[PDB]
Order: structure tokens, then sequence, then C-alpha cells
């Protein structure tokens, strides 16, 4: 839901007050994605 | 565009294409002639 | 209901249409060259004609 998937693009296009919102969107997204990966890996490691 | 003598009606809004040139946006955002200068998905300063 | 260590009353005069520039993350002559509020400003802005 951010204006771009690239972080530098947001930084180079917006001022801090709005770049903050966009980066919050990206951070939420990517952090969620990492948690997913780690959980899957925990379970898979249990199987192994 | 800005110093155009006559403007078009909103229903028949004019479109000018800008290409293959250097855009000094300071001339716009440093001008005191504008009541509304609202930029979406971009910060004016960064335009440079 | 609240206490604070300090309060700062910053007083000045502007024209009506520029009152909007006295707010966090605003742009223009006033917000840029005269008086800038932080993006994380915690306080009140009072203006009257």
């Amino acid at each position: 839901g951010a204006i771009s998937s690239v972080l530098n693009d947001i930084l180079s296009r917006l001022d801090p007050p709005e770049a903050e919102v966009q980066i919050d969107r990206l951070i939420t997204g990517r952090l969620q994605s990492l948690q997913t990966y780690v959980t899957q890996q925990l379970i898979r490691a249990a199987e192994i | 565009v800005f110093n155009a003598t006559r403007f078009a009606s909103v229903y028949a809004w004019n479109r000018k294409r800008i290409s293959n040139c250097v855009a000094d946006y300071s001339v716009l955002y440093n001008s005191a002639s504008f009541s509304t200068f609202k930029c979406y998905g971009v910060s004016p300063t960064k335009l440079n | 209901d609240l206490c604070f260590t300090n309060v700062y009353a910053d007083s000045f005069v502007i024209r009506g249409d520029e009152v909007r520039q006295i707010a966090p993350g605003q742009t223009g002559k006033i917000a840029d060259y005269n008086y800038k509020l932080p993006d994380d400003f915690t306080g009140c802005v009072i203006a009257w004609n």
C-alpha cells in the first residue's frame, strides 16, 4: 500500500513527515513477511 | 503555461507535454504568485 | 490535569491565509523561513484576528 516497493525511491521523493507513513507501510509489510518466514522455519526445523 | 495569456475552460482543459529539458522547479515553489502548491506522491524540493 | 517542566509561549503576527502554515510539517514562506514547527510538535496554536 506504499507508493513504492523501493525505500530509496520514497526517501528521494517525499519529505520526512510523509516518507514516515510510507516507510511504516513497508516496514509493517516486510516485518510481517520475516515473521512468517521464521515461524515456517521453526516448524520445519522441528520436523527435521 | 503559467504566463499563458488565455486559459482553456475546465471541460476543455489544455494539455502541454514537457520533454527533453531541464526543469528548474525552484522558479515555481520559490515564487510568491501561487495560493495553492499541492504535491502528491512527491515533495517539490526533491523535484530538482 | 497535567504538569510540565516548562511552557513556551511563542508570540507573533501573520496574515490570515498563512495561519495554516503554523502546524507540524507545513511548507511555505512562513513555515520555511520565519517559524518552523517540528513534525512531533506537542502543544497548542492559538490565533485570532
